[PDB]
């Protein structure tokens, strides 16, 4: 019951502060198959830099 | 005047001649750039796979995140 709740409270911290790299992310894994991590680094540079700013 | 069939003759067309001969490979040099690119083939293609690793951990380490699913 504790890990559904806790849930909910990790994906609500990325859409108030840094929404923009985590959508743009989100696009490049689903627009291809199931590479992943492949031919999808150079839009995860945007991605954690901003996060950085947070702990 | 009497008009027939004259003889030509000029280079002769060289009676008998070789024409093959041993071109590009040598033989010793041949396996210097066939087992060499064994060896290039092999060191290429193994750095791939250890970059290949750090997909794999990353891969799997996303099942042992995912304890809601």
């Amino acid at each position: 019951k504790l890990v559904n709740q806790c849930a909910l409270e990790f994906f609500r911290q990325i859409k108030r502060h840094c929404a923009e790299p985590f959508t743009e992310y989100w696009t490049c894994i689903d627009y291809s198959g199931l590479q992943l991590f492949r031919r999808c680094r150079k839009q995860q540079a945007q991605f954690d830099e901003c996060v950085l700013d947070k702990x | 005047x009497x008009x027939x069939x004259x003889x030509x003759x000029x280079x002769x067309x060289x009676x008998x001649x070789x024409x093959x001969x041993x071109x590009x490979x040598x033989g010793y040099s041949m396996f210097a750039v066939g087992i060499g690119a064994l060896l290039f083939g092999y060191w290429s293609m193994m750095k791939w796979n250890r970059e290949r690793r750090r997909l794999q951990i990353e891969d799997f380490e996303a099942r042992i995140a995912l304890m809601p699913l």
